[PDB]
């Protein structure tokens, strides 16, 4: 949109030159495509291929500033969360830029904001929740109507990071007084909690029956559901901004806030550099078939990086700095969210 | 006029062009069920939004799909198929 | 029982045809070792998805069919699906006085309105419950334009005045209609409720005792939106005086009276205004174009829509009583005002226009009810009669730029240029009307036309829709010209209508490609439908119009190449496509066939191989054969006037029998001059019978491929006999075969002789090392045919590489292409190549990616071509790790080199130093590079205006970061 010195359609020549005459006074941009048969793409000379392509294709206008983003691709829609709440958008239909959202989501409480948000892998609940907050809400998106169907209640406390699994039906929390809740759908009352680091931790993942966590002590901690055992402790040398399991092989990614990326194997206690960069890196975030990750950071910049060695494919620039990034299931499309802006690029090999 | 809600997630730009079909009565409360409790899943399945109707001589019975016209194709011959299947589960019996 | 299934279907609906063939070759091998239950092959053979869906539950059973595909899918590595398909079972699977004296007075005033100027079962539901627990307190409808909004919100006021509609929630309603409260620039709300009582005082504590006593009916919320369009704040109190629309939107959002609730009637476009708004509402849908159209075919040009239209208003035009008469001055004039007024209308997104703007106009009101007889279709066709006969910059232009509702004005007006719909209206009028809208579509469409890249299939699809609506022959002939190959999915019937008509007056077509789907009729026999009539289930105008399709493709004057991107052909189809393809007068060359579905049908396609003399090519591939009709195929070559030069056979999995009697048609046909077969499983019992075939001295063979037909070392020593026997062959792929050191050798043997006539073979994976490219370098001595080679992905270190060096830097070698992919090269191998590049006289290619050369390696290759003497055409380089440095050194040298044409990099990481200096050495005169391979995009602005500039100068020069652009086609269609 910007990139180009003008963003075009086929049909906006002839509108355009109607309403000329009326008052009396490639070039040709694309839409996005779903259906798979038409993605017609040769054989290089579902799908592990490294991508090789990218354009942007929409530009979202939510009018604050943009604290985390989240795309649905079994259904079309995107989501944004400012601190007065969320809107939700559609990629449907055809246009530039887009200033009619779906539907708004507002909250009136004295002092109260909202700063995370997060999407079921099933595409059918969203939890959100913020500052000086009465609960954790989670909101229905498979009804014919926006509503909240459960509370997660919670006194006094500040949630900064979300989580959930629904093959166990456990929904987690963390909390800026170094507290890591749990919960249950079915009941909705705490299984346990995990406390004892004040300095808390920023980034939480959950897969099978570990939890990784890590915050500005530099440290990553692994815990245990079954038992009450005490972590295993690793050390770093920066602060980690965000974390990222693979979900075909055992790694986890990380960014230093330095500029470096390293992995991590539950199995044994090895590392290896993977990135170097100038900047500072607020997000990274895992392809849904482990073969590749993108990496959003403060120097406006959008990377794409290869998983078996690290190298850097290509990179796309920007205006404003990005604070989020979030890779659809269909691993085409990426949406980031910079300023006041939310734009949505494609992916093509 | 028929009235029918609409949720909240399939857009109204897809309204345009809707597909038709009739199909036996008996067949159709077969395949659905007298309750036709199960639409809502399916449509969250399949991002389209079906409409059962029974015609004033209750011989024929209509169904509709909304959405992009290859699903259309794909959800007619998927219920075709399962017409036909229990067509002939019937004449067996 | 379908409930399931259904889901199960949609899971195996992500499946590729490979994945798919993957997944039924494993269900088969369950089966087999499975004798609880016995599932026929040939019927998983022929089954397609949804067939294989129903018939794994049929036999099965529901949950353990689910499981079983489950572990199948967790078999192929395909994680992702799996979780999909177990949580859709989990969802899928069954568990095992004054009030009175008010309403009175509200229902005389409807009524009075109302007379000035089935639906309730659903109504009296709109504020209940449904499964989720939730009341709705906004409802938002909206439909179609023939329904009267207001007749729903008046009949719907009434009933609850009659008391059987939410006699028990609410006590009180309110209309608040917007045309009135936009009259009075200043209202508020207790001014609106003093007027609506009669006395004109009413008791504001008992009015606002409790909330749920009040209810709101706002309509028509679309009319004013250009009111809407200004922002202010919402005001908290309610017992302010505010503009109409601020309480309004106040009312809308729920910050003042949240407990009250509301409902709302408004068109679709309000409903996208709207949207926005309301909070957690409960949409509904509601559904006199079908009065319409057959009242004007009774009032009665059948091939469109357009021309019955222009009849039908031509008619009504018509001075009542008298016949051909030309219209008189002022009622041209006020003609010309009304289709102004409609143009506005549809402009400004209103389709309501009060009597002040009709004073405005002028128009007269009867004659306008005498011009005027009947809605959106009639307005849009006054638009384009306008364009037939404000600010600087407007919002009207961007929201009607939409093309949401203006493609029906658009549509017509293409549909007026034709002469048969013109006629009537220079007769009516009887002046001339010369029109400068012909030139603009036409510009319009050429300029579509234009596009470097293949047109979009949908950009395609709906200007041939429009083309066909124009139905002038000279029009679409002087517009489809400018273009030569189109790529068009076909969808539905009026598609196939609008492809058929619209490509027979292309008059430079060469390619053309149709993705089919959904189109075949259900076959007569176990699709039987009731619905469908006797003619749509057998002889259906669609098989017409397919064939007449199918016509139209055998009958082109200048088509020559066809394919099928993908398709799922009936039996029937491919009889049909075939039938119209064995007619002499075709001139296609090429085919294809590799992704489509033609299973079925493979048999019918040697028919016209056999008897059409002009087809050149033919391919293959996925597709099952069976012995028999390889047998036909073999027959069918046999014929003496076949011509056929090229066959390929893919994935077909052939039968030892299938080999032998593809050697024997090989060793008798003159004509076949190549052949393919990639994928099959060819063993070493599979490579003896062509190796005997290939020995004797008639065989006509000039190329042949075998890819992952694992062959061992008998393979290699028979082949090692054929070629040391033979000697018309000239090209030979082996590729992601194991043959190993001794394969390699024995090959190398036989390649040592001076009477060897082998001009291309190379060999790919096939686990090579130092020892194999010591054994091929020792074997390239002393030959001089030879002429290119390729060893990709192999371990050859740097070690075999200066072996191939060394033999490669004495004058007689006639080596020109070399390439080496995936080879863990380093420094030394570079200052080696960059020996071989000054001093070698012959060699014109090389490729060196994912190699780790580095800033050494560059710099010696840069030294080797500093020379003025090297002869090197293309060079490639790619994910090798660049840097600033290393670029300067290569900018310098491409500023001396002078031959040096092609070349790339990509996956490197230059600084804008770096890049600087690569731009200003590609702006050198003397370096003439005619591709680069670069990414634009992935620079800040300043690089982008920078290669433009370099852009500018030499216009010749490209910049695409994708290589392989302007590469002959021979090097990538040889390898396939």
């Amino acid at each position: 949109l910007f990139w180009d010195k003008e963003p075009w359609f086929w049909h906006d020549t002839l509108t355009e030159q109607l309403w000329r005459i009326f008052a009396g006074v490639s070039r040709f941009l694309q839409s996005i495509s779903w259906d798979p048969e038409d993605f017609e793409d040769a054989w290089k000379r579902k799908r592990l291929a490294v991508p090789c392509k990218l354009e942007k294709m929409r530009i979202l206008a939510h009018g604050e500033l943009v604290l985390a983003t989240a795309i649905s691709s079994f259904t079309r829609h995107v989501f944004t969360c400012g601190r007065r709440g969320i809107k939700v958008w559609s990629l449907t239909g055809q246009v530039a830029e887009d200033r009619f959202p779906e539907s708004h989501l507002p909250i009136q409480t004295p002092g109260a904001f909202l700063r995370t948000c997060l999407l079921s892998s099933n595409s059918r609940s969203l939890l959100t929740g913020g500052y000086n907050l009465a609960s954790v809400s989670v909101w229905d998106l498979a009804a014919p109507s926006l509503h909240v169907k459960e509370q997660l209640p919670c006194a006094g406390l500040n949630c900064q990071a979300l989580d959930a699994n629904l093959d166990a039906n456990l929904a987690f929390a963390s909390f800026t007084s170094g507290v890591v809740r749990i919960w249950d759908l079915r009941d909705q009352s705490v299984v346990r909690d995990l406390k004892g680091y004040p300095d808390g931790v920023k980034s939480i993942v959950v897969k099978g029956y570990n939890i990784w966590t890590g915050g500005p002590d530099a440290c990553l901690r692994c815990w245990d559901q079954r038992t009450i055992m005490k972590p295993l402790e690793y050390q770093f040398k920066s602060q980690i901004m965000s974390l990222s399991h693979s979900p075909q092989e055992d790694w986890v990614l990380l960014g230093m806030a330095n500029g470096q990326q390293w992995l991590q194997s539950t199995s044994g206690s090895q590392r290896h550099m993977v990135g170097q960069k100038d900047s500072v890196i607020l997000s990274v975030k895992f392809s849904p078939f482990g073969q590749w990750w993108a990496s959003v950071g403060m120097d406006d910049f959008l990377g794409v990086y290869s998983m078996p060695a690290g190298t850097k494919v290509f990179e796309v620039p920007e205006m404003s700095p990005v604070t989020c990034c979030d890779v659809s299931s269909n691993n085409r499309l990426v949406v980031t969210g910079s300023g006041e802006h939310a734009s949505v690029y494609q992916i093509t090999y | 006029p028929q009235i029918r809600i609409r949720p909240w997630w399939f857009p109204v730009q897809e309204l345009r062009d809707p597909l038709v079909f009739y199909l036996e009565a008996w067949l159709a409360d077969e395949l659905f069920g007298p309750d036709r409790a199960i639409i809502p899943e399916m449509e969250w399945t399949s991002q389209a939004l079906l409409t059962v109707d029974i015609v004033d001589s209750g011989n024929l019975v209509e169904i509709t799909v909304f959405g992009r016209p290859r699903v259309q194709n794909r959800v007619k011959s998927m219920l075709l198929c399962l017409a036909w299947f229990h067509r002939e589960h019937r004449a067996r019996a | 029982l379908t409930f399931s299934s259904y889901g199960l279907q949609w899971c195996l609906y992500e499946l590729d045809k490979e994945e798919f063939q993957t997944f039924k070759e494993l269900l088969k091998k369950k089966s087999s070792e499975s004798t609880t239950c016995s599932i026929p092959q040939f019927e998983i053979e022929n089954a397609n998805v949804e067939c294989l869906a129903l018939l794994l539950h049929e036999y099965y059973g529901a949950s353990l069919a689910w499981a079983t595909s489950i572990s199948i899918f967790e078999n192929m590595n395909l994680r992702t699906l799996s979780e999909k398909a177990r949580d859709d079972m989990k969802r899928h699977s069954p568990e095992d006085g004054d009030t009175w004296d008010y309403k009175s007075h509200v229902m005389t005033k409807f009524a009075e309105e109302e007379d000035v100027r089935p639906e309730m079962q659903t109504l009296a539901g709109a504020f209940d419950s449904d499964r989720w627990g939730f009341r709705p307190r906004t409802v938002v409808l909206h439909g179609k334009s023939g329904i009267g909004k207001s007749a729903l919100a008046r009949r719907i006021v009434l009933c609850w005045a009659q008391g059987g509609l939410y006699q028990g929630m609410f006590s009180y309603v309110f209309f608040l209609p917007v045309r009135e409260m936009q009259r009075k620039k200043e209202s508020s709300v207790t001014e609106f409720i003093s007027r609506e009582w009669p006395d004109s005082q009413a008791p504001v504590t008992e009015i606002m005792s409790r909330p749920e006593r009040l209810l709101f009916i706002i309509d028509g919320f679309d009319d004013l939106g250009s009111v809407l369009n200004n922002d202010t704040k919402l005001c908290k109190d309610w017992a302010e005086k505010q503009p109409p629309f601020t309480l309004i939107r106040s009312l809308l959002r729920k910050v003042l009276l949240p407990e009250s609730f509301l409902i709302v009637t408004v068109r679709d476009v309000g409903t996208e205004k709207l949207k926005s708004e309301v909070v957690s509402p409960r949409y509904l849908l509601v559904r006199a174009v079908g009065s319409l159209i057959c009242v004007a075919l009774q009032l009665q040009f059948n091939q469109t829509l357009t021309g019955l239209h222009a009849a039908f208003v031509f008619h009504q035009l018509t001075p009542r009583g008298v016949v051909r008469r030309c219209l008189n001055l002022e009622e041209r004039v006020v003609l010309k005002r009304f289709c102004r007024m409609a143009v506005e209308g549809v402009w400004n997104r209103k389709s309501v226009f009060d009597g002040d703007d009709l004073m405005v106009q002028g128009l007269g009101e009867s004659e306008l009810r005498a011009l005027f007889h009947m809605h959106l279709s009639l307005q849009d066709f006054c638009a384009a009669l306008y364009y037939v006969l404000k600010t600087k910059r407007s919002m009207e232009l961007k929201q009607a730029g939409f093309h949401i509702h203006s493609l029906w004005m658009k549509r017509f007006l293409f549909g007026l240029v034709s002469e048969d719909v013109r006629r009537p209206l220079e007769v009516l009028l009887g002046c001339p009307v010369p029109l400068g809208v012909k030139q603009k579509l036409l510009h319009w469409v050429s300029l579509l036309g234009q596009q470097p890249n293949a047109t979009t299939p949908g950009d395609t699809l709906d200007a041939f829709h429009c083309l066909f609506e124009t139905q002038d022959k000279e029009f679409v002939r002087l517009a489809l010209n400018s273009f030569q190959e189109v790529w068009l999915p076909i969808n539905q019937n009026l598609d196939l209508i609008a492809s058929s008509f619209c490509l027979q007056h292309c008059p430079y077509l060469r390619k053309i490609r149709v993705d089919v789907k959904g189109i075949f009729p259900r076959d007569e026999s176990a699709e039987a439908c009731p619905v469908v009539p006797l003619w749509m289930r057998d002889k259906t105008l669609i098989e017409e119009q397919w064939e007449d399709f199918c016509s139209m493709l055998g009958t082109h004057p200048h088509l020559r190449q066809l394919d099928l991107g993908s398709s799922i052909l009936t039996e029937r189809a491919m009889k049909t496509l075939c039938a119209k393809l064995r007619h002499p007068t075709c001139k296609i060359q090429t085919l294809m066939f590799r992704n489509a579905q033609i299973t079925p049908g493979v048999q019918h396609l040697w028919r016209i191989v056999m008897a059409n003399r002009n087809l050149r090519s033919l391919n293959l591939g996925g597709t099952h054969l069976k012995e028999e009709d390889v047998r036909m195929a073999c027959e069918a070559l046999k014929h003496p006037k076949c011509l056929l030069e090229s066959l390929r056979l893919d994935c077909c999995g052939l039968t030892h029998a299938c080999y032998l009697k593809i050697s024997q048609i090989l060793t008798t046909s003159p004509s076949l001059k190549s052949l393919s077969l990639a994928g099959n499983k060819v063993t070493d019992q599979g490579v003896m019978p062509l190796s005997d075939a290939l020995r004797v001295s008639q065989c006509a063979l000039q190329k042949l491929i075998l890819e992952d037909c694992g062959i061992t070392a008998t393979g290699c020593q028979s082949l090692a006999s054929a070629l040391v026997s033979n000697r018309s062959l000239t090209h030979l792929c082996l590729s992601n075969n194991s043959l190993g050191n001794e394969g390699v050798n024995l090959l190398c043997r036989s390649m040592r002789l001076p009477h060897c006539s082998l001009q291309r073979l190379m060999l790919n994976q096939c686990h090579l090392d130092t020892a194999g490219c010591g054994f091929l370098a020792l074997a390239l001595m002393g030959n001089s045919w030879l002429t290119h080679l390729s060893l990709s992905m192999n371990p050859v270190e740097d070690n075999g590489v200066k072996l191939l060096c060394e033999v490669m830097r004495e004058p007689s070698c006639h080596l020109q292409d070399l390439e080496l992919v995936k080879c863990h090269l380093t420094a030394a191998c570079c200052e080696s190549l960059s020996c071989v590049i000054s001093r070698s006289r012959h060699l014109k290619s090389l490729d060196l990616t994912d190699n780790a050369l580095g800033d050494g390696g560059v710099a010696a290759l840069c030294e080797g071509l500093k020379q003025k003497n090297s002869v090197l055409a293309r060079l490639g380089l790619k994910a090798c790790g660049l840097t600033s440095d290393c670029c300067e050194a290569l900018s310098l040298a491409l500023s001396c080199n002078r031959h040096l044409t092609s070349l790339n990099l990509v996956q490197n990481n230059f600084s804008p130093k770096g890049m600087m200096k690569l731009c200003s050495a590609f702006a050198c005169p003397t370096s003439n590079l005619q591709i680069i391979g670069l990414w634009k995009w992935q620079y800040p602005v300043q690089i982008r205006k920078l290669l433009e500039e370099v852009q500018l100068l030499k216009p010749r020069v490209v910049i695409d970061g994708s290589w392989h652009s302007f590469d002959e086609d021979d090097r990538y269609w040889w390898k396939n």
